DNA sequence: ATCAATATCCACCTGCAGATACTACCAAAAGTGTATTTGGAAACTGCTCCATCAAATTAAATGTTCTTAAAGGTCCTTTAAGAACATTTAATTTGATGGAGCAGTTTCCAAATACACTTTTGGTAGTATCTGCAGGTGGATATTGAT
DNA sequence: ATCAATATCCACCTGCAGATACTACCAAAAGTGTATTTGGAAACTGCTCCATCAAATTAAATGTTCTTAAAGGACCTTTAAGAACATTTAATTTGATGGAGCAGTTTCCAAATACACTTTTGGTAGTATCTGCAGGTGGATATTGAT
């Protein structure tokens, strides 16, 4: 074990592999279709993300909350996958905030 | 009795219009469309006159701009007058669409 | 109506300014579509920005901000 | 307990939260952001999955591979689109020869 | 007070300003103290290239103060500021004058 | 009653003054100036933020805006832009 | 001897090339290329294998894609064949000229 | 130590190559006249993404270029690319 | 080249919008000065992977011969679009006038942040055995081009 | 609507490169729970400016009628680019070696934040005074297309 410790990389590898198994119980997926995969979640985690970070910033707003994103989300994705995001994003807001 | 060439008046026009910065659609029409569109996102929605304005300023440039990449695309086809097939390559390359 | 209320003069205006000489009949037609399209595009955004900061007006920023993220920058009403 | 399982998915809801911290967005991050947009981009993984599944299956295969990832992508509009601006390496293209070009 | 950091680095610019601007702008953690002196002066250059460019576009029309149409001339003749806002949209401020010399006066001229 | 809206609109004309000191702005090409300069603060300090996260530095300094300027401006303006960076740093820590 | 037709095999290319997804430029031609312009920016660079990689992969997407749009515009002008002039009206139309 | 002088590697990007591009790019006919100007482009387009590459390299006071550092550069080029980190 | 038909460029003039000038108020911003936390530059260096080299092997490039159907050009006809003027249709401009709602201002509390000790887990790492598919094969079927 | 040469198709098999699967360790993360702070929701209210009259006033669009030249189609000649093969150049593969330099770590202060207190001003309102040029004709010269 070890050679002075290299440090963490982490990747949304195993979720994306969990989703994977989720919908395709029989299929597989090789490193370099992760990687793409990999970046998909980055790219489109940022470009909301700055989506979202305007979006405070022009309404003179400090704080990013499931609004800014659900806003953000309608602004950057296009007609369908927006329908459903917002669904799904609002699915799971409402299931954690009356969870406790 | 006078006649002008086919043609001779267009390149008044255009020396004229790009010498000019007026916004050439009349202002009302333009003001209806956008009450009419917007009204399918969100209806009784009331428009600053700035808001208009910006929007008509670059629904403008736009067109123009799109004219120019669509009198490029005629030319190249041999030709000097503009035809969709030109305004449907020019935006086909340009990514809207594709 | 409406999207009629486009003038063929006034798309000739714009042709004209754009450099065009000569224009084909059916260009203003495909011209009131794909301004529709450009319009669509913008105020669904513009409306979105209105309607996110709970307001019934769509103001300028709104505007200037869709426009911004269309990459289609606007200067000279954005303050 | 976790905030992922809290908030019923699969994706992590903890890590989320703190890249949205790290990445200096805003000032402050409230608590339902991190959950929509970890719900957000779970849902969009799993549709790209689910049609590029399906074209590792069309072309007899069961590991997935770029290529299928860029056919699930292409021919779907809005997939597509969002994805406008990117590349897939190793994806090639879809099969698509002009009409005036094939012999008549 | 003393010396105000925009004359400390002769600059017109708010210095100070452009400070605040950057920590509320949310851009990094932290921003360090001469960070805003080179973003001010850049941005003066900037400024004053344009102007310069523009202040002469309204000599050669005869006036006096420049409105929209000048700076459009401004840019859209500099080749490398024409690239810099070749995304931007500048109000009211027209075209260059240009015809493809295709179109012109007794066929391909 | 009050709330600021500040704009750039005075240092712009301190400039112009520098500049052409006999020439005046409309509002409507003042505004203009006023997004511009709006518009490079922001593609700057935003392509600068972005450099010191892909380095791991919570600091945007000097050198951060300064790499930024040169993945901005284009080659020749990038050249000028830098040399007057340099001197306005220079300058300000040269101060008593 | 059995001939085929001109732009038959072309097509078969065409096929062949479309369904397939491996790099078409040489591994070592493209990085010789990549390492000499590099140096008008630094002497005594060093590249990382997969650094290399990652400029062929967008320079091959980029070439394909670009072929693309000449294609449309040779069929444009009731050409099959491209010519410098589409390849230039498509970058020009991009806006990645003038 | 040698480091050899690299000068006009641009013609080996050979004649055949491009061809097997324009032909995923679904081009039957060729002007003889496109290989070099495709060599225009394609030189034109390197210079730029290794440009700001190298910026990057600098900027974090390396000698190694990294596929981070082109990811970047053709992030900020518009011409987002996946696969390769980031 | 002759010449009349408009179009343009030239000077000169002038009313008012739209800049600008002068006072004065002030909250919020820009500084200063003073105690106090911390980011990353220096240094050192483990050890990762990049430059390079040879030799064999294997794949692609090239330069050349033959040909034909693409481009490109001329010369034809068909009819679509400019120029123009006579109407009609619409847009602007004004003036006055409701009252939507955006923006200020003051609450107040649900929900953010803090710094603290507590428990889990995703990644690294090493060691080891699977498995999905390229890639090569043959033999059978479809395609193409000459009839 | 037949023939043959050639490509494309799938079935079947084998080797290895990557994929999966033990196991075992750990730092940074993600959790539960405290204590303090604070954003911005809500409820209000004041007035800016958005909407909408009808009614003179200006400016533009739509329809029509003669007209010309542009678009596109058929024919014909030039040639340049595909197909194919003999020849030769170059890339790739395997394999092993030397060293730069990336990235992991301990360290520690110029430089950051953090915080009160002092001074300054850039924005706003109000009031007024000023002026650069649009838009107005005047009448030489200039362009365009009838002779
Ligand atoms: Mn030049
Ligand atoms: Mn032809
Ligand atoms: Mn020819
Ligand atoms: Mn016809
Ligand atoms: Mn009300
Ligand atoms: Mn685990
Ligand atoms: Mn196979
Ligand atoms: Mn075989
Ligand atoms: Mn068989
Ligand atoms: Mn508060
Ligand atoms: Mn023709
Ligand atoms: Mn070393
Ligand atoms: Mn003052
Ligand atoms: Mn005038
Ligand atoms: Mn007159």
């Amino acid at each position: 074990g070890k050679k002075r410790r290299k440090t963490r990389k982490e990747s949304y590898a195993i979720y994306v592999y969990k989703v994977l198994k989720q919908v395709h119980p029989d299929t597989g997926i090789s490193s370099k279709a992760m990687s793409i995969m990999n970046s998909f979640v980055n790219d489109v985690f940022e470009r909301i993300a700055g989506e979202a970070s305007r979006l405070a910033h022009y309404n003179k707003r400090s704080t990013i909350t499931s609004r800014e994103i659900q806003t953000a989300v309608r602004l950057l994705l296009p007609g369908e996958l927006a329908k459903h995001a917002v669904s799904e994003g609002t699915k799971a807001v409402t299931k954690y905030t009356s969870a406790k | 009795p006078h006649r002008y060439r086919p043609g001779t008046v267009a390149l008044r026009e255009i020396r004229r219009y790009q010498k000019s910065t007026e916004l050439l659609i009349r202002k009302l029409p333009f003001q209806r469309l956008v009450r009419e569109i917007a009204q399918d996102f969100k209806t009784d929605l009331r428009f600053q006159s700035s808001a208009v304005m910006a929007l008509q300023e670059a629904s403008e440039a736009y067109l123009v701009a799109l004219f120019e990449d669509t009198n490029l695309c005629a030319i190249h086809a041999k030709r000097v007058t503009i035809m969709p097939k030109d305004i449907q390559l020019a935006r086909r390359i340009r990514g809207e669409r594709a | 109506d409406n999207i009629q209320g486009i003038t063929k003069p006034a798309i000739r205006r714009l042709a004209r300014r754009g450099g065009v000489k000569r224009i084909s009949g059916l260009i203003y037609e495909e011209t009131r579509g794909v301004l529709k399209v450009f319009l669509e595009n913008v105020i669904r955004d513009a409306v979105t920005y209105t309607e996110h900061a709970k307001r019934k007006t769509v103001t300028a920023m709104d505007v200037v901000y869709a426009l911004k993220r269309q990459g289609r920058t606007l200067y000279g009403f954005g303050g | 307990k976790t905030r992922s399982s809290r908030a019923g998915l699969q994706f992590p809801v903890g890590r989320v939260h703190r890249l949205l911290r790290k990445g200096n967005y805003a000032e402050r991050v409230g608590a339902g952001a991190p959950v929509y947009l970890a719900a957000v981009l779970e849902y969009l993984t799993a549709e790209i999955l689910e049609l590029a599944g399906n074209a590792a299956r069309d072309n007899k295969k069961t590991r997935i591979i770029p290529r299928h990832l860029q056919l699930a992508v292409r021919n779907d509009e809005e997939l597509n689109k969002l994805l406008g601006r990117v590349t897939i390496a190793q994806g090639g293209v879809l099969p698509n020869i002009q009409s005036v070009l094939l012999p008549k």
